[PDB]
This record gives structure tokens, C-alpha cells and sequence, in this order.
């Protein structure tokens, strides 16, 4: 729960302030053992309008 | 050499410390049961008392004195021929069943 | 369970019970298909596929 | 041959109240 | 007001485990500051020093509290 | 002996054996709790609420 | 990974109870330092009676707070003085306001904080007393503080305790380590409020086992002596 | 399977004492301690070596794992 | 006239099961753990039912209901931690009981051995579903990992995992149905234990010598009722030491944190009595191969009678197979330790060698070594 | 039995627990019931023993 | 769920949202009544034919 800086980012779009696991636009861990980046779930990617996601 | 390895394993198995013979310890399946049923009465009675005595010993968590331990050269394989015959009869019935 | 059951009489027993066994296997297959409404298979049955 | 049968000595296991063969064991029975 | 923990920490820092770890830490501090851009960090060295100091301090602190 | 007397008076009959056990259970609960509690409050003397309540 | 040392707590021993005066001073620390950002959802005022406060003292402590009370005849919610049956006040209406007030971090509930951490009150004591400067090569974002005992060694809580952070009613200097020890004792009670009873029951159980196990062993061996002294003879024809 | 019809047994005599005639812990130490030591020598080389191997493997794995979290100068 | 103990239809069954049952006169303390198991079962039914008098299986109240049980219910902390450490004692007794069966060849009782395998699986399912009920972090995420393991199953994995969940993830429906299954399952376990004893009494108990003991049977009642009572008192001592002196020894602090589906714990381990299997599954890189190994590590108990290649039943007179048995116990201990550890160097290669060794012992080394022992005895 | 001063939360949860467990006790009692019945077999509408016509 | 804030709601949820939940609910409710109908007829039979002599 070391909440990132949502929608900003020192590197990209977010960044892990508590840890070093900063985030890019693809919300990628920059440096840290967090087992993955921000989870990218099942969605209907065709457009930000037309995403069922779930 | 296997007098060595075999006598060593006989000592290390330690049923001789209970006064047991090797054939006293065979797992009793059906073939072994028939082998025991065919045993002559004196052999059957000796086997039953040896087994009862060893059960009593292990109930007290005890072993016999070393002078009473089954010596390896005197372990009599009293049940081998009876078992061999029972097994041969079973093999005969199965070779027929084919 | 290795070769006591390996013989001429046992191959005859196998052949005798193979049609019954295969019929029972078809029974199991049809029952499993019908119980689960397995469309994968059931989409092929002419009139039954109307349910889908 | 049944007269050849003797009970083994149980002295090692006996309570001290009954170690003597020459004594009534009733005189300790209640205590035991 | 003075805190027990300060004086206990100094006394326990006078421990040779602490004395060795402190200059290991100060050689890390002399490197990482000399090198202009690195990934180290002297957290491991400080962790050794603090492990030693805090073992001694946990032995002696509650007596004055 | 004492144990002969105890057996003759209280143990021989099962009803009297049981009555002795019941009375003994009552008195044992009382004495054992008293002793165990005193031990626990001596080990933890001054630390418990009871020891310090009388200041508040 | 900097693991906490083992401190010689008064309650560490097997039959050793908590010191209840430290529990009382630790409630004063929680209720004057921690509570502004931490909740204790599962501890109510009534729980402190017979432990570190009398019922009158605890009723006045509940009176010191205002708690929201349910709908009126008109259907409005109102504020009333607290009661013994009331649980400890929550500093934030929801987790999101808690995170908003604390730079994105939600400060945890402390009812189980000692139980929910590896190392327990040792960890909490070392965390509260362990704020140092960041080492060479370590840089933390603003609003983060280096603590070697916190996983990652970057904690969103500023050092809460310091010398004379509060005043103690019994007059103890409120040195930082004293305040930490008191609050850690209180947190141990808040996680496990059966600790003293559990250990008194353990003492009784150990005594009862030390009596019964020899006695049941004697019963087993009295019945078994028939088999264990038994003699066997073989008299074949 | 009930008592009275389990096996045929012959020529076996058993002698037993009342539990009220004998003790429940006779020679409990003077004989029990040598028996425990005998029963320990009898099995110790069959039981112990696997647990020695586990101790060594556990010790090595733990110290090695902790030797990987250490900074290697680089 | 009759003895109603022998003539009365109910008392006749009781008499033949625990009073006039002929039992071997030499069965050791290791034969106590049957009666411990049935006692543990009863204890789990007793405390759990009293927990179920206060517990609620809604995810908004489950963790709170348990805190209420331990904080405000009279002696509810006693009942709660008696239940948790009684689950741990159940598994200790089960492992010792199965180890005794392996060592002494008790698996040659086919029906009661196979029913025992069924019982092992059902106790495991009950304990697993019970541990989710407090709805702590470990409850939630252990349920998450263990249930999503079942997605490895070909063609029906996702459908069956979602059906078990009753939804897209582990959630409210899963917790409520896990409470229902956790309630019902121990009574099915009771029925299976009764069937188990019915199959055992067909032959009676095996003994440490592995030799049939019918010439030296003693009545169950005076001897093994008192011996089983002493064993039960010793078991109670250990259980109460756990409950009253280290309630949290065998548990995990993260289950004192309410379940957070957003945050996952740094370590997600089962309980200790699952770690040996969790190691084996984690040793295999393939998801489905890992699940198959985690299932085979307990299904392999069904193979022991077919793997028996010794002329003797028990291990009492076979030093080499005793060596292999203690290696097997050591390998299970190292699998438990590995399963309690992260998946990183060196625990990965250690877990792999241990997982290989477990199967290599049971399936290969033990049979070949029994054959070698057979020839050393010249049969 | 209430667990309190009236019928309330404690009563409801304990009633759920007792209601869950009791039918299994009923199952065991029905098994004992049938065990006792089979000692004689069934009665019949005439009330006369029917061993000659089983 | 046996909490007093959710029991009525949980039953409503069973009858409105659980797939075939109203079937199971009202099957249970009327199977209790069928159980008592059968029990009363069973005991009446016992009284009428003297089955209590067992
Ligand atoms: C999870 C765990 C749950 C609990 C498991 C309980 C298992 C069963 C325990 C009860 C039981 O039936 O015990 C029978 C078992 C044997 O009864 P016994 O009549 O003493 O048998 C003597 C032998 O025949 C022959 O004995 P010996 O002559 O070789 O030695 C005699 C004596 C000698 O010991 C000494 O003299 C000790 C000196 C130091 O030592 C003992 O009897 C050992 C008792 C304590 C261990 O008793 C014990 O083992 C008592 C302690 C039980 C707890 C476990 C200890 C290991
Ligand atoms: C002296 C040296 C240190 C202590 C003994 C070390 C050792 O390996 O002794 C094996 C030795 C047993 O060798 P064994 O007679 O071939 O084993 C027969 C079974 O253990 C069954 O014998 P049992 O039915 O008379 O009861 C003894 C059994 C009792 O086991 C239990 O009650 C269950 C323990 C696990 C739960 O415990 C043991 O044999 C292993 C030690 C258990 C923990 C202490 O242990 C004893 O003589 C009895 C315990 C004496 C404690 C002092
Ligand atoms: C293998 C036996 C068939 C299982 C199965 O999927 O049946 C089809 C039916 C309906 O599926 P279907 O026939 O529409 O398509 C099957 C494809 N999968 C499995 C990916 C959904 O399955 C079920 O009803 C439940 C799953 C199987 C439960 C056993
Ligand atoms: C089962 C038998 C276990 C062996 C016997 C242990 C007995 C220990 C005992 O009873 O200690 C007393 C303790 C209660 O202690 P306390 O709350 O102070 O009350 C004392 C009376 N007023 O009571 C306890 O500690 C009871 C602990 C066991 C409860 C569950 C027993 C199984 C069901
Ligand atoms: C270790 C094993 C023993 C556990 C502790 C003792 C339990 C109670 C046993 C008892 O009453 O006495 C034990 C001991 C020897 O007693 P025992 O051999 O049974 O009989 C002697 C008298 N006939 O006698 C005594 O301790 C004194 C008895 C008076
Ligand atoms: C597990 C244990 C399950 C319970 C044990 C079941 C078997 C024993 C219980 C019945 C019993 O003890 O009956 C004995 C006796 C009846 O009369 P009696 O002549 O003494 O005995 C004839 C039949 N045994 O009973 C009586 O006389 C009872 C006397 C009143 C109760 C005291
Ligand atoms: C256990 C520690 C003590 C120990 O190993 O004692 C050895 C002893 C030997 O017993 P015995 O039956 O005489 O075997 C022949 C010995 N020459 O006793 C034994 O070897 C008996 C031990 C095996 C049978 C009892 C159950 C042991 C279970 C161990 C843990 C199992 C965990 C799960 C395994 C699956
Ligand atoms: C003004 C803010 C503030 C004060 C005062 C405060 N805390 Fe906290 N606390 C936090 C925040 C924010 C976190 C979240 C940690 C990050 O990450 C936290 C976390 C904690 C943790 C958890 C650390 C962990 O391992 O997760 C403990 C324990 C704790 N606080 C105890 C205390 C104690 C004891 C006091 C005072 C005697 C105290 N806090 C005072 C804001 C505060
Ligand atoms: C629900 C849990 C279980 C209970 C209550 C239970 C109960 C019992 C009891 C009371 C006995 C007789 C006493 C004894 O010899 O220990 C027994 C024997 C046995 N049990 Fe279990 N058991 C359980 C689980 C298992 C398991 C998991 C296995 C192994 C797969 C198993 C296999 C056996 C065997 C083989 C015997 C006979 C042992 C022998 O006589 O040598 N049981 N069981
Ligand atoms: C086979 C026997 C049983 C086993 C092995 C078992 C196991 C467990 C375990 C491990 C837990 C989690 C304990 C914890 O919080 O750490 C648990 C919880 C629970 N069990 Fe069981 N259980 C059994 C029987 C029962 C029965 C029969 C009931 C109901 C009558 C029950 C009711 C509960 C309840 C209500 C909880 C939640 C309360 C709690 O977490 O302590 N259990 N069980
Ligand atoms: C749990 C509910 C019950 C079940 C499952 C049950 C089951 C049975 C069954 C299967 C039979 C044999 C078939 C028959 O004659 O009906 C039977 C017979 C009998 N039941 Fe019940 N029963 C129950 C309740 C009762 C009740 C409430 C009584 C009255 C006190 C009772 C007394 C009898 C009697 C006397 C017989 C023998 C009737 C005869 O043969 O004439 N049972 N029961």
C-alpha cells in the first residue's frame, strides 16, 4: 500500500514514492521487487470509450 | 564376502535378540498362512511360543540375554519347504487358468 | 497383476468383453455430453442442436 | 508332571508388605 | 530532560562490534560520496552497526526506564 | 495404617468412594485455586490491577 | 532486513503478567499521541475497567470525547458525550480521508498491531525509537522518513514520540524511550487482553498436569503390572 | 474375531500377579535407565544421520540465502 | 440371564469395539495416535460449534466476529485458540499416525488404509476451508493462490475455479460456502472414521513386530482404555501449552490484518501442515505438473501396498529400510522448511532435490532396498 | 439460552449453529432407530407375527 | 448469514439473485412441513397398529 503518485510520475505516469518502483505511462516498475507492474486486467481494448474491462 | 554381509545383516536385524527365527517374522499372507497350516504340530507349537515370547519381550521393550539370542548358524528355515510347495501349487493353478 | 493374467484365456476374455465395454463407454460419453450440455459435441446433433 | 509346575518367584515385583511367605497377606490387604 | 536511550546508545556504541561496523560504515560513506553516481547506499553497513548497538541497548535500556 | 483406615472407611464401597471424591473435589478446588492464585500474584506482585487500584 | 532486538519486557516470562501501570501510562500515550491518526476499532472504554482505570475514571475519559449518535425524532444525527460501552473514536471518517491526511498512507488500526507484526512490541519499540538520518546514498521523497526497522526503511509516519511529548499523571519523565515502552505495553494489552488470565490459567494447568500425569501414569502402570511382570513357560510334549 | 476362537495354542503356561500384590514402578531407574540407553544405542545410527543431514542442509541454505542479500561490491 | 453389555444391540457394538476387542499386547505409544485423532476430531467439533455460535460468515463481519469471540465472549479466546491449535494437533497426530502405518506396514490392511487416505484428504479440505473463515490477509490470499491453482486443469480449470468461487474471484460467496462446507465436513469425517474402525476391527491391530499376535491378545478395555487416557492427557498437555503459553506459535501475524484484496502480503504461505506439499508443487515449473505432483504426494500413499517388496511386514527387523524411512521423514521436514521460504536461491534447488527425493524414496529406493534385504536374509 | 436479556444477535447465531448440527444427530438417531427395528423386523396391519410370510 | 443485520437480507438474496435459489428456499420451507406431515402420519400408524410394542 505504498501508494504511487497516480497520474504524474517522476519517470512516467506514476511513481512509487514510498519505494523506488516508479511508473511510466505503461505503469512499469522502475526499480523494486514488487512482483509486477500495476496489474493490467482483462479488458475489451478497442478504445477508452469501448473497454468493458470488468 | 557374503557370509560377512549376511551374518552382519542378521545381527543388525535383531529378531535374533527376541529369540525369533527368520521364518517367525515372515509377513503372513495367504500363501504363508497355508504354509503354516501344513506345518507339523511340534513345529507349529514351537513357532507359536517363540512368537508369543517375542511379543511379550517387545511389550516390555526388552530383549533376551545374549546367550539366548538365535545364533545365525542355527537359524532353522523350518517354513521354507512348506511355503515353496504352497507357492508352486498356486503357480500351477494360475498356469492352468491361462 | 503382471503375467498371472497374461494368457490365451485372458485375451479371449478381453475380446468377449470389449463390445460390452465399448458400449458402456459410449453410454458414459453420451451421458456426460447430455448432462453437461456439451455444445462442442452437441452442436452437431441434427435436432437437439435447436436448443442452442 | 503337573506337580512339576512351580510358580516362579515374584519377589522382585512384590510390594514390601507381602515379601515374606510366612505372613498373612490379609494384614496388609486393606493398606495395599 | 535526558533520555536513558541516548546514554545507553553511546555506551553500547563503545562496543568493538559497533567499533568495527562504524568504520566499515564510514568507508562506505567515503566511497559512495566520492563516486559521483552509483546505486549504493550504505544501508547494509548501517544495519550491521545498528544490529550490534541495539542488541547491547536491548540488554541494558529497560533498567533505567 | 492410615491408608488401611482410609480404605476401610471411605474406599471399600463405591458410593462412599464417590462421596469422598466429591467432597474432595470441592475442597481441592478451593485450596488449589487459593494456592495457585497466591503464587501467581506473588510472581506478579505490584504489577496487577488490585495491587495498584487503591490509588485510583 | 533489520530485525528488532529482544527487550526484557516485564511480561516476557512464562507466568509473567503485564505491569498495569505501564498499561495505564500507555493508554495516556495512545490517547494523546497516536489517536489523532490511528483508530482502535475493537477496544472500548469499558475494556479499561479493572485493567488500568476505575469505572469512574473510565467514564470520565469517555465523557472527554464526543461520539456521533443515531437518528433523532426529526431524523438527524447528533453528537453526545461518550460512554463506557462506546469504542475508541476514529480519527478519520473513512480510509480515503485517512490517506488524504497522511500523504497517501493509511495509518493502521492498532487493536492488533503487536499481533499483526513479526517481532511484536519489540518491533514497535524499535520502530518508534529507531528514526535516524538516511545513510549515504539513501534519498527519500519528502513526507517520508528513514526508519531502519520499517520494511523498505522509508516510512510515511514522522517520528511521533520525543522527550516530553506528553506529561504522565504519575510524574514519570516522559523521555522518548519511556513513552515508547509505555505505549508498547498498552499495545500488547490491546492485541491480547487475555494475556494475564491466559498465564494464570497456564500456571494452574502446569500444576494440574504435574499432579495428574504422574497419577494417570501410576494408574496405567498399576493395571499393566499384571502384564509386565508376567512369566511364560513352554512345556511341549 | 472374539476371545475363545482366535487360535490354537498348546503347552503354554502363564503366571501373573495381582496388581495389588506388586508395584507399579519397580526398578524404574536402576533398570529403566540402562534400558533407555540400550534402546537408544540400538536405533541411533538408523534415526540420527538423516536429521544431522537436515541440520547441515538447513544451516547451509539459511546462511547462503542470507549471503545473497549482502551487497557484493560492483 | 445375559450380560446386557454383550446382549444389548447398541452395547454389543460398543463392547466389541472398545471393551472386549482383542488387541495386541505389545502395541507401542505409536498406536496411541489413533485414539488421539478421534479425540482431536471431537475437540474440533466441540470448539468449532461453540465458535459457530458467535461467528458470522459475511465478509463485512467475519474478522470482526472473530475479534468479538476472542475479546468479549466469555472464554471465547480459549475456545478460539483451542480450535486453531487443535487443528495443528490434528495434523501432528495425522502425520505421526501415517508414519506409523508406513513404518510398520499397517497399509497391508487395504480397506482401512484406503479409508485413511480418504480421511487425510477430507481433514485437509476441512482445515483449508476453515482457515479462510477469519478473513485475514493470509485467509484471503491463501484461498486465492490455492483455488487459482485449479485453473491448471485442462479445458475446465477456469470454469471449475469460478464455480467454486461463485464469482470472478475469492469473495463473499466463497467465504459463506466455505463456512457451510467447513461445518458439514467434520461429520462426514466422523462417518468415515467409523467405517475406518469397522474395516480395522475385521483383522484387529497390527503390532510393532509385524507378526500376527492372535496368541497374545489382551482385552482392550482395562489396558488400552487407560493407556489411551494417558496418551490423551499428554496430548492435552501439549495442546494447552500451545493455547496458554504460545497461542500464536504455529500461526501467522498477517491474519490479524483484515483481508485486503488490493494489497498482497510479501509472503503467501499455507499453514505448516501444507508446506511439504506446497514445496513439491512449487518445485515444478509447470503449473499443471506442479499440481499433479502436489496431488501425487498424497495419492502415493495408495501405492504403498503394491510397493511392498519385503518378506516382512514392519520395519522392526530391517535396518536399511529404517534408514530410508528416517531419510523420508527428514525430506518431509526439509520440504516443510522449504515451503515456508521464498522462491529464491538456494531454496529452489534444495526444494527440487527434496521433491525428487521424496518420490525416489517411496517409489524406487524403498522397494529395491527391501529386495536387497530379502536376499541378505536368503529369501 | 438467549445469550442476553432478550432474543437478539446471540440467539440468532447460536440457533443457526444448533440448527446446522442437529439434523446430523437426527441422522445418527434414525440409524439407531433402524438398528433397533431390525432386531424384530416390522409390525404389520393385522398385528400378528408374519415370519411364515416374509 | 446469521448476523441480525443480514439474515433477512441474505434470505431475500437467495430468493432473488442466487440461481434457482427460490427453488431451494421454498423446497426447504415446505419440506419441513412435509417432514411433520409424514411424522404425524408415522406416529399415528404406530398408535393404530400397536407398533409402540417395539
Ligand atoms: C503430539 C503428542 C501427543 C501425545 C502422545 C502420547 C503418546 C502416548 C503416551 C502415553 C503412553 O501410552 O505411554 C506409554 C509409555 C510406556 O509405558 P511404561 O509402562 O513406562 O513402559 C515401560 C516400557 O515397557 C519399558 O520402559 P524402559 O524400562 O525402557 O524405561 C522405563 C523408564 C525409565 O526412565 C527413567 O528412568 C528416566 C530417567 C531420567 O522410562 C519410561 O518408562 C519412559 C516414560 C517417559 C518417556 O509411557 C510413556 O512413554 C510415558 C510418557 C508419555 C509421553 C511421551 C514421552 C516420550
Ligand atoms: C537417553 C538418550 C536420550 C533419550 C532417548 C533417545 C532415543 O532415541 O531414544 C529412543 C528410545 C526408543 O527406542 P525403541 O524402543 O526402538 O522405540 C520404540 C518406540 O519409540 C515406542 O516406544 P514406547 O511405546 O515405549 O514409547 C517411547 C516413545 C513414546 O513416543 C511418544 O509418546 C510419541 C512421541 C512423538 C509425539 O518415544 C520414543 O521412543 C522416541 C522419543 C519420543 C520423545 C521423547 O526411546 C526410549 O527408550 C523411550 C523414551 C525415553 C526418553 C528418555
Ligand atoms: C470433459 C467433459 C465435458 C465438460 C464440459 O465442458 O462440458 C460442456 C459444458 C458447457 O460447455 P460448452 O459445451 O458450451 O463448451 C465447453 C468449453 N469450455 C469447457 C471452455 C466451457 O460445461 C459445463 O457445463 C461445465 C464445465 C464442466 C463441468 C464438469
Ligand atoms: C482436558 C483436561 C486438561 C488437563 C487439566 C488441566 C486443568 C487446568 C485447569 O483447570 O486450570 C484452571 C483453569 C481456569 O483457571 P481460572 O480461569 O483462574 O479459574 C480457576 C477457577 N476459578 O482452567 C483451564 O485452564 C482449562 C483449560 C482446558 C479447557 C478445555 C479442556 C478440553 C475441553
Ligand atoms: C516417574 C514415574 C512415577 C511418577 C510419579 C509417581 C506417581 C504415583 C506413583 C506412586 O504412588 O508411587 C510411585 C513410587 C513407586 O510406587 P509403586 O512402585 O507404584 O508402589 C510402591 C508401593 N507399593 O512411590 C512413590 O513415589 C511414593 C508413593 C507413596
Ligand atoms: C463406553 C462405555 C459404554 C457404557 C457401557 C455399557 C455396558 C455396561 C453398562 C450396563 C451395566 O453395567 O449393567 C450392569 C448392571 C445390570 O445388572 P447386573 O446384574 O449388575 O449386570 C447384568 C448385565 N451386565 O447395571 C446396573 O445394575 C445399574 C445399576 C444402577 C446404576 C448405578
Ligand atoms: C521417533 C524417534 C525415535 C525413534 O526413531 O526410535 C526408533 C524406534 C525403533 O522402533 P522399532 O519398532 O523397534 O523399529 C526397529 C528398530 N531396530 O521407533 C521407530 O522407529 C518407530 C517410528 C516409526 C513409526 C511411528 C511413527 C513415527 C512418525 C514419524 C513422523 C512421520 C511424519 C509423516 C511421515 C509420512
Ligand atoms: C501525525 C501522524 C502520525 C502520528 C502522530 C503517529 N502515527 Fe503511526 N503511522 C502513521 C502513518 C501515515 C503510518 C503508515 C506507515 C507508512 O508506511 C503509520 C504506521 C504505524 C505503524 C505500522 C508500521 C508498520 O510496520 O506497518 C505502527 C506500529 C504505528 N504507526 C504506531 C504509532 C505509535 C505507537 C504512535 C505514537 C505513540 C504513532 N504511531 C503516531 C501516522 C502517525
Ligand atoms: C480422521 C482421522 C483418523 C482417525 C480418527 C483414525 C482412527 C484410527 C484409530 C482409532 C485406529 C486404531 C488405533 C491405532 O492403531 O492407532 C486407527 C488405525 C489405523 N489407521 Fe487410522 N485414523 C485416521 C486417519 C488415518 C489415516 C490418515 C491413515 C493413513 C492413510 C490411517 C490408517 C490407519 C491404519 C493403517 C490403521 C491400522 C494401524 C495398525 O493397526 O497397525 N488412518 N485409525
Ligand atoms: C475436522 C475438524 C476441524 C478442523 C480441522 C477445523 C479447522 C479449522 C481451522 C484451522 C480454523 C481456523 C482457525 C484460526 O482462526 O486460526 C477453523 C475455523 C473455524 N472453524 Fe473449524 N475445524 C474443524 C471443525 C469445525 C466444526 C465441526 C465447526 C462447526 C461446528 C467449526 C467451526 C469453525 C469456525 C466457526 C471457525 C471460525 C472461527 C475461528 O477462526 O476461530 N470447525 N477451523
Ligand atoms: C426422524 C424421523 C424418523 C425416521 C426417519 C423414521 C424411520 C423409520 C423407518 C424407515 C421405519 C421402517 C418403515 C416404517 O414402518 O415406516 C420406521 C418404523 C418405525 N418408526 Fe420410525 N422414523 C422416524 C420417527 C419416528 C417417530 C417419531 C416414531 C414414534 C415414536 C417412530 C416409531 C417407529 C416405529 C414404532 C416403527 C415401527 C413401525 C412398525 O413396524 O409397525 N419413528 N421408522
Amino acid at each position: 500500500g505504498c501508494v504511487p503518485i497516480a497520474n504524474a510520475g517522476d519517470f512516467g505516469g506514476y511513481y512509487c514514492p514510498c519505494h523506488g518502483s516508479h511508473y511510466d505511462a505503461s505503469g512499469r516498475i522502475r526499480k523494486g521487487p514488487a512482483p509486477l507492474n500495476l496489474e493490467v486486467p482483462t479488458y475489451e481494448f478497442t478504445s477508452d470509450d469501448l473497454v468493458i474491462v470488468g | 564376502w557374503l557370509e560377512g554381509i549376511r551374518k552382519w545383516y542378521y545381527n543388525a536385524a535383531g529378531f535374533n535378540k527376541l529369540g525369533l527365527m527368520r521364518d517367525d517374522t515372515i509377513y503372513e499372507d495367504d500363501d504363508v498362512k497355508e504354509a503354516i497350516r501344513r506345518l507339523p504340530e511340534n513345529l507349529y507349537n514351537d513357532r507359536v511360543f517363540r512368537i508369543k515370547r517375542a511379543l511379550d519381550l517387545t511389550m516390555r521393550q526388552q530383549i533376551l540375554p545374549k546367550e539366548q539370542w538365535t545364533k545365525y548358524e542355527e537359524d532353522k528355515f523350518y517354513l521354507e519347504p512348506y511355503l515353496k510347495e504352497v507357492i508352486r501349487e498356486r503357480k500351477e493353478r494360475e498356469e492352468w487358468a491361462k | 497383476m503382471l503375467s498371472r493374467f497374461l494368457g490365451p484365456r485372458y485375451r479371449e476374455l478381453a475380446r468377449n468383453w470389449i463390445p460390452t465395454a465399448s458400449m458402456w463407454g459410449a453410454v458414459g460419453a453420451v451421458g456426460l455430453v447430455w448432462a453437461t450440455d456439451w455444445r462442442l459435441i452437441l452442436d452437431w446433433v441434427p435436432y437437439i442442436n435447436g436448443k442452442f | 508332571s503337573h506337580t512339576d509346575i512351580r510358580v516362579p518367584d515374584f519377589s522382585d515385583y512384590r510390594r514390601a508388605e507381602v515379601l515374606d511367605s510366612t505372613k498373612s497377606s490379609k494384614e496388609s490387604s486393606d493398606a495395599r | 530532560l535526558v533520555d536513558p536511550l541516548t546514554t545507553v546508545r553511546e555506551q553500547c556504541e563503545q562496543i568493538e562490534k559497533c567499533i568495527k561496523a562504524r568504520e566499515r560504515l564510514e568507508l562506505c560513506d567515503q566511497r559512495v560520496s566520492s563516486r559521483s553516481q552509483t546505486e549504493e547506499d550504505c544501508t547494509e553497513e548501517l544495519f550491521d552497526f545498528l544490529h550490534a548497538r541495539d542488541h547491547c541497548v536491548a540488554h541494558k535500556l529497560f533498567n533505567s526506564l | 495404617t492410615l491408608t488401611a483406615r482410609l480404605y476401610s472407611l471411605l474406599f471399600r464401597r463405591t458410593s462412599t468412594f464417590a462421596l469422598t471424591i466429591a467432597v474432595g473435589a470441592l475442597f481441592f478446588e478451593r485450596a488449589f485455586d487459593q494456592g495457585a492464585d497466591a503464587i501467581y500474584e506473588h510472581i506478579n506482585q505490584g504489577k496487577l490491577w488490585k495491587h495498584i487500584k487503591h490509588k485510583y | 532486513e533489520l530485525h528488532a532486538p529482544s527487550y526484557p519486557w516485564s511480561h516476557r516470562g512464562l507466568l509473567s503478567s503485564l505491569d498495569h501501570t505501564s498499561i495505564r501510562r500507555g493508554f495516556q500515550v495512545y490517547k494523546q499521541v497516536c489517536s489523532s491518526c490511528h483508530s482502535m476499532d475493537y477496544v472500548a472504554y469499558r475494556h479499561l475497567v479493572g485493567v488500568c482505570y476505575t469505572e469512574e475514571e473510565a467514564k470520565a475519559l469517555a465523557e472527554e470525547v464526543e461520539v456521533q449518535d443515531g437518528p433523532n425524532e426529526d431524523g438527524e444525527m447528533f453528537m453526545r458525550p461518550g460512554k463506557l460501552s462506546d469504542y475508541f473514536p476514529k480519527p478519520y471518517p473513512n480510509p480515503e480521508a485517512a490517506r488524504a491526511a497522511n500523504n497517501g498512507a493509511l495509518p493502521p488500526d492498532l487493536s492488533y498491531i503487536v499481533r499483526a507484526r513479526h517481532g511484536g512490541e519489540d518491533y514497535v519499540f524499535s520502530l518508534l525509537t529507531g528514526y535516524c538520518e538516511p545513510p549515504t546514498g539513501v534519498s527519500l521523497r519528502e513526507g517520508l522518513y528513514f526508519n531502519p526497522y520499517f520494511p523498505g526503511q522509508a516510512i510515511a509516519m514522522a517520528p511521533p514520540i520525543y522527550n516530553e511529548v506528553l506529561e504522565f499523571d504519575d510524574g514519570t519523565p516522559a523521555t522518548m524511550s519511556q513513552v515508547a515502552k509505555d505505549v508498547c505495553t498498552f499495545l500488547r494489552w490491546a492485541s491480547e487482553p487475555e494475556h494475564d488470565h491466559r498465564k494464570r490459567m497456564g500456571l494452574k494447568m502446569l500444576m494440574m498436569m504435574g499432579l495428574l500425569l504422574p497419577l494417570v501414569y501410576a494408574m496405567k502402570r498399576h493395571k499393566w503390572s499384571v502384564l509386565k511382570s508376567r512369566k511364560l513357560a513352554y512345556r511341549p510334549p | 474375531r472374539e476371545f475363545g476362537h482366535l487360535t490354537r495354542m498348546r503347552h503354554v503356561i502363564t503366571y501373573s500377579l495381582s496388581p495389588f500384590e506388586q508395584r507399579a514402578f519397580p526398578h524404574y531407574f536402576t533398570k529403566g535407565i540402562p534400558n533407555v540407553l540400550r534402546r537408544t544405542r540400538a536405533c541411533i545410527l538408523r534415526v540420527a544421520p538423516p536429521f544431522v543431514v537436515f541440520y547441515l542442509v538447513y544451516t547451509w541454505g539459511t546462511q547462503e540465502f542470507e549471503k545473497s542479500k549482502r551487497k557484493n561490491p560492483a | 440371564m445375559t450380560n446386557i453389555r454383550k446382549s444389548h444391540p447398541l452395547m454389543k457394538i460398543i463392547n466389541n469395539a472398545f471393551i472386549d476387542l482383542p488387541a495386541p499386547s505389545n502395541i507401542s505409544s505409536w498406536w496411541n495416535f489413533g485414539s488421539l485423532l478421534g479425540i482431536c476430531l471431537i475437540l474440533q467439533i466441540l470448539t468449532g460449534l461453540f465458535l459457530a455460535m458467535h461467528y458470522t460468515s459475511d465478509t463485512t463481519t467475519a474478522f470482526s466476529s472473530v475479534t468479538h469471540i476472542c475479546r468479549d465472549v466469555n472464554y471465547g479466546w480459549v475456545i478460539r485458540y483451542l480450535h486453531a491449535n487443535g487443528a495443528s494437533m490434528f495434523f501432528i497426530c495425522l502425520f505421526i499416525h501415517v508414519g506409523r502405518g508406513l513404518y510398520y506396514g499397517s497399509y497391508m490392511f487395504l480397506e482401512t488404509w484406503n479409508i485413511g487416505v480418504v480421511l487425510l484428504f477430507t481433514v485437509m479440505a476441512t482445515a483449508f476451508m476453515g482457515y479462510v473463515l477469519p478473513w485475514g490477509q493470509m485467509s484471503f490470499w491463501g484461498a486465492t493462490v490455492i483455488t487459482n491453482l485449479l485453473s491448471a486443469i485442462p479445458y475446465i480449470g477456469t470454469d471449475l475455479v469460478e464455480w467454486i468461487w461463485g464469482g470472478f474471484s475469492v469473495d463473499k460467496a466463497t467465504l459463506t460456502r466455505f463456512f457451510a462446507f467447513h461445518f458439514i465436513l467434520p461429520f462426514i469425517i466422523t462417518a468415515l472414521a467409523a467405517v475406518h474402525l469397522l474395516f480395522l476391527h475385521e483383522t484387529g491391530s497390527n503390532n510393532p513386530t509385524g507378526i500376527s499376535s492372535d496368541m497374545d491378545k489382551i482385552p482392550f478395555h482395562p489396558y488400552y482404555t487407560i493407556k489411551d487416557i494417558l496418551g490423551a492427557l499428554f496430548m492435552m498437555l501439549i495442546l494447552l501449552i500451545l493455547v496458554l503459553f504460545s497461542p500464536d506459535l504455529l500461526g501467522d501475524p498477517d491474519n490479524y490484518t483484515p483481508a485486503n484484496p488490493l494489497n498482497t502480503p510479501p509472503h503467501i504461505k499455507p499453514e505448516w501442515y501444507f508446506l511439504f506439499a506446497y514445496a513439491i508443487l512449487r518445485s515444478i515449473p509447470n503449473k499443471l505438473g506442479g499440481v499433479l505432483a502436489l496431488v501425487a504426494s498424497i495419492l502415493i500413499l495408495i501405492l504403498m501396498p503394491m510397493l511392498h517388496t519385503s518378506k516382512q511386514r514392519s520395519m522392526m527387523f530391517r535396518p536399511l529400510s529404517q534408514c530410508l524411512f528416517w531419510m523420508l521423514v527428514a525430506d518431509l521436514i526439509t520440504l516443510t522448511w522449504i515451503g515456508g521460504q521464498p522462491v529464491e536461491h538456494p531454496f529452489i534447488i534444495i526444494g527440487q532435490l527434496a521433491s525428487i527425493l521424496y518420490f525416489l524414496i517411496i517409489l524406487v529406493l524403498m522397494p529395491i532396498t527391501s529386495i536387497i534385504e530379502n536376499n541378505l536374509l536368503k529369501w
